[PDB]
C-alpha cells in the first residue's frame, strides 16, 4: 500500500497495474483459444460431435 | 459418304459407305429412360435384355448376326449388325420379333430368367463401378422430380414391381410409328431406301406418344454417399447446358475441350494441356479428369469428375478447378482457342470417324430423332472453324458466371466442403 499514507506512488501503481493485468489477461486467453483449438467443442446433447462437422 | 431421308408413315435414314463391310440395319425409338415414371424405372433394361437373352440363339443358328442395343437417355435402339449381302435376313428377323409376334417371347420362364439376371447385373453395377454410380446420381439430383433424373438401369426396388403388364404397356404406348427410325448404316446402297417402307412391312399400333406435363428442370441440389470403407473418393460437378438443336451446342463442346482431360500414370498426359495441370502436378491430388458436355433433347450438363487417392486434398482440387473455370469467361489466349478447336476437331472425328457401323447408326438415330437430317461432319468442321474467342467468352459469361451447381459423391468424402464454399467460389474472387 505504499506506506501508511496514499500519495502519488499509490496510485499511479494501481493505475499502472490496472493498465497491465489486462494483457494477462490478453495472454491467457490466447492460451485458453489454443487449448480449445487443441480440444474442439462439446455440443448441447453431451454426445460426440464427430459424426459431423462444418467450417 | 451422303445422307438420305423420306417419309412414309415412319422414318427412314440410310448412311452408304462402301469402304466399311459390315451392313447393320435396325430401328430406333425416340422413347427410353426419359418417358417412364419412377414406379416404372427399369421396362427399357427388360425390353434390352430380354431381346438380347433367348433368340440370340435363333438368330445364330438359323442366320448370321450379332444383335446389339442400347438405352442413353431417351434413344431405345436396337441394331442388327450382318454382311453387306445379308440384310433382307436381319429386317425379316427384326420384322418377326416386333411387329409379330411378341407373345412367345414373353412367356413365365424366359421373364424370370431374364429379371434375376437384370437383378443380379443391376446389383453387380452398384456395387462395383463407382463414377457411373455418381453420374447418375449426379443426373438424379440436378432433376429432381422431373423425367429426366431416374437412371437408365433401373433403381433396386422398382425392379419387383412390374412382371407382364408394365412391360406390355410400355410396349404399346412408346413403341409407335411416330418416333420411330430405321438406319442403314454399313455398305448399303437402296434396298434401305425402298424395303423399309412397304405396304404393311412396317411397325403396327399407328398413334401418337404420350405428352409429358413437365419439360425439365435444374436446381442445385448436392447429393451424398459418404462410405469410408473404399479406397478413393470420386466427385462430380456440373451445370446447365444446352439441349440439341442449339446455336451453343459446338461452343459448349468446345468449352469442354478447352481443358480436356488428365492421367497422372501416364507419362504423356502430365506435360500437355492447360494450366490447371501444371497447377495441379506439383503436389499429387488427383489421378483423372473427365469434362463432359452433355446434352439431351430437354436439357444439358455441362459438369467435370476426377477421382482421387488423397482425400485431405479433395478442397485444393476443387478450388483449382472453379478458379481455372473463372479464368475461363474472362481471358482466354487466341493459342488456346486455336488448339481447343484443333483437339476438338480430332475428336469429334475419332467420334464420327470408328469402322463400327452400330456407333455411326446410334449417332445417325440420334441426330435425326430431334432435327431430321445429320449435319455433316464438313459442315460441323466449317462452323467449328467458325468459333472465335467472342463466342466462347459470351457462351461461358452466360452460361457460367454464378450459375447454380450440382455436386455427387461417394466414398471418402469427410474433407468435402458442402455447398456455399464451393457455390462462392465462382464470383467471390477479384475479377
Ligand atoms: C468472430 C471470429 C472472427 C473475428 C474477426 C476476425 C479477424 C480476422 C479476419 C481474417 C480473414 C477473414 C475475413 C473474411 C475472409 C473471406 C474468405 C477468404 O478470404 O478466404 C477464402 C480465400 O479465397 C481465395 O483464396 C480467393 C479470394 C482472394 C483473391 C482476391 C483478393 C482480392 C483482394 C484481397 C485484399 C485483402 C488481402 C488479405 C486477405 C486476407 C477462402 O475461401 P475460398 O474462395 O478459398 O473457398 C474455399 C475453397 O474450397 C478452397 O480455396
Ligand atoms: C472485418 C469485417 C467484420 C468481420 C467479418 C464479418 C464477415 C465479413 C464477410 C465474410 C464473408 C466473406 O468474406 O465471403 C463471403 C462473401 C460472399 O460473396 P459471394 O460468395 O455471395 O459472391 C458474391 C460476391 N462476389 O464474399 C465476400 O464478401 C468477399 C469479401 C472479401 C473481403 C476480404 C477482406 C477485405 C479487407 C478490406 C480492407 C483491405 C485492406
Ligand atoms: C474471460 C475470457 C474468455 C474468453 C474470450 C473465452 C473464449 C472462449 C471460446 C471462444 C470458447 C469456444 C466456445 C465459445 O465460443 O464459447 C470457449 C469455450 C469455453 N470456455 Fe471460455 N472464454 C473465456 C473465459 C472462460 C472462463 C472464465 C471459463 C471458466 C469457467 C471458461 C470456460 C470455457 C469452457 C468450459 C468452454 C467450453 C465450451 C465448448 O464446449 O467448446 N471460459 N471460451
Amino acid at each position: 500500500w505504499g506506506g501508511f499514507s496514499v500519495s502519488n506512488p499509490t496510485i499511479q501503481r494501481f493505475f499502472a497495474l490496472h493498465y497491465l493485468v489486462p494483457f494477462i489477461i490478453a495472454a491467457m486467453v490466447i492460451m485458453h483459444l489454443m487449448a480449445l483449438h487443441i480440444h474442439g467443442s462439446s455440443n448441447p446433447l453431451g454426445i460426440t460431435g464427430n459424426l459431423d462437422r462444418i467450417p | 459418304a451422303e445422307v438420305t431421308q423420306l417419309s412414309n408413315g415412319i422414318v427412314v435414314a440410310t448412311e452408304h459407305n462402301p469402304s466399311a463391310h459390315t451392313a447393320s440395319v435396325g430401328v430406333v425409338f425416340g422413347s427410353g429412360a426419359a418417358n417412364e415414371n419412377p414406379y416404372n424405372n427399369g421396362v427399357s433394361n427388360l425390353w434390352k435384355n430380354i431381346f438380347l437373352s433367348k433368340e440370340n440363339s435363333a438368330v445364330a443358328a438359323k442366320e448370321g448376326l450379332a444383335l446389339s442395343s442400347n438405352i442413353s437417355r431417351d434413344f431405345q435402339s436396337y441394331i442388327v449388325s450382318s454382311l453387306p449381302g445379308s440384310t433382307d435376313k436381319s429386317l425379316d428377323f427384326l420384322n418377326q420379333s416386333f411387329i409379330q409376334q411378341k407373345a412367345n417371347l414373353l412367356s413365365s420362364s424366359n421373364f424370370e430368367a431374364t429379371k434375376k439376371s437384370v437383378l443380379k447385373q443391376v446389383q453387380d453395377f452398384e456395387e462395383n463401378d463407382h463414377p457411373n454410380r455418381v453420374l447418375e446420381h449426379l443426373h438424379s439430383t440436378a432433376f429432381q422430380n422431373t423425367p429426366l433424373s431416374l437412371p437408365t438401369r433401373g433403381t433396386l426396388e422398382s425392379l419387383e414391381n412390374l412382371v407382364v403388364a408394365d412391360l406390355e404397356s410400355f410396349a404399346n404406348n412408346h413403341f409407335l410409328n411416330s418416333n420411330a427410325v430405321v438406319v442403314g448404316t454399313g455398305n448399303i446402297k437402296h434396298e434401305d431406301l425402298v424395303n423399309s417402307i412397304e405396304s404393311k412391312n412396317l411397325s403396327l399400333q399407328t398413334g401418337t406418344k404420350p405428352v409429358l406435363k413437365k419439360k425439365a428442370a435444374f436446381l442445385g441440389s448436392e447429393v451424398r454417399l459418404r462410405d469410408d470403407t473404399l479406397p478413393k473418393a470420386w466427385i462430380s460437378l456440373a451445370v446447365e447446358g444446352e439441349p440439341v438443336n442449339s446455336p451453343n451446342y459446338f461452343v459448349a463442346k468446345l468449352a469442354a475441350q478447352i481443358f480436356g482431360s488428365y492421367n497422372a500414370f501416364e507419362p504423356a498426359s502430365r506435360l500437355q494441356g492447360i494450366k490447371l495441370l501444371d497447377n495441379i502436378q506439383e503436389y499429387q491430388l488427383c489421378d483423372n479428369f473427365n469434362h463432359f458436355s452433355l446434352s439431351y433433347k430437354d436439357s444439358g450438363l455441362w459438369g467435370f469428375s476426377t477421382a482421387t487417392r488423397n482425400v485431405t486434398m479433395i478442397d485444393d482440387l476443387i478450388h483449382f478447378t472453379l478458379k481455372q473455370w473463372n479464368r475461363l469467361t474472362i481471358s482466354v489466349t487466341d493459342t488456346e482457342v486455336e488448339r481447343a478447336k484443333s483437339l476438338l476437331k480430332l475428336q469429334l472425328g475419332q467420334l464420327y470417324e470408328s469402322g463400327n457401323p452400330v456407333n455411326d447408326a446410334n449417332l445417325l438415330g440420334a441426330e435425326v430423332l430431334i432435327k431430321g437430317s445429320k449435319l455433316s461432319l464438313g459442315e460441323a468442321f466449317k462452323k467449328i472453324d467458325a468459333i472465335t474467342v467472342k463466342d466462347v467468352k459470351a457462351w461461358a459469361g452466360k452460361r457460367l458466371w454464378d450459375q447454380d451447381i450440382a455436386i455427387a459423391g461417394t466414398g471418402q468424402i469427410e474433407g468435402l466442403l458442402d455447398y456455399m464454399r464451393i457455390r462462392s467460389d465462382m464470383s467471390m474472387m477479384r475479377w
